[PDB]
């Protein structure tokens, strides 16, 4: 299968990378609590 | 070559009378230290 | 921890861990508003915190778009913490 | 080191050697836990550490993948001082 780029901020901790994100903005749009 | 000793003297004063500001200690000995 | 885990468990080493508890409490948490108190080295305080909340838990599926790394966990952050984390980690 | 074997060894240079075994010891041993406890310098102090402990002991089958560096030594360490040397070593 085609792998499609998702978007997600990756800092290198080291040796492996982590990809860092928050979701605040999809529970902020439907006015639910984080 | 690069490790030259390099050689110079200290100096130190022992007991100088400290002149008064207008004075009950008086140095007998001086101290310093040695490399350790 | 494999260096409490190794000397297997004991009866001496759980008064070890209850005051390790409270040494992790009052220093190591709310990192990132101490990492704003603090002077410089914040960008190594901020990774450094973030490396052992890596290693705490320790082909692939998941690679990095310009390079071939494997992208081996995720952080979830809230807004506040993600502009705060991804200025202390620049690059 | 190189500095007090040039001069050959003396009975002199013995009380040196011995003064100098106790003043490595009490300041360059642990040198993480005083890296994270100073404050700037902790990446130039780990790496003069490191750099230290390479050269005290001082074609090739052994290279760095992108480039042709041959690796010249190896450092086993913890899982817990990989990342703490990992931090303060950041490329």
């Amino acid at each position: 299968q085609p792998r499609v780029p998702i978007s997600a901020a990756v800092i290198k901790l080291g040796n492996h990378a982590v990809a860092v994100e928050s979701l605040q903005k999809m529970y902020n749009d439907t006015q639910s609590p984080y | 070559p690069l490790n030259r000793r390099m050689q110079y003297s200290y100096y130190f004063p022992v007991g100088l009378f400290m002149p008064n500001p207008k004075t009950q200690q008086l140095p007998v000995e001086a101290w310093i230290v040695n490399k350790n | 921890d494999p260096t409490f885990t190794e000397r297997g468990f004991s009866k001496t080493v759980k008064s070890d861990l209850i005051a390790m508890f409270k040494r992790h409490l009052l220093e190591h948490s709310f990192f990132l508003d101490r990492a704003e108190n603090m002077g410089s080295g914040f960008s190594q305080y901020v990774r450094s915190r973030l490396s052992e909340m890596v290693a705490a838990v320790s082909v692939s599926t998941y690679t990095t778009a310009k390079g071939g790394e494997p992208v081996g966990g995720v952080f979830i952050v809230t807004d506040n913490v993600l502009r705060q984390l991804l200025t202390f980690l620049g690059e």
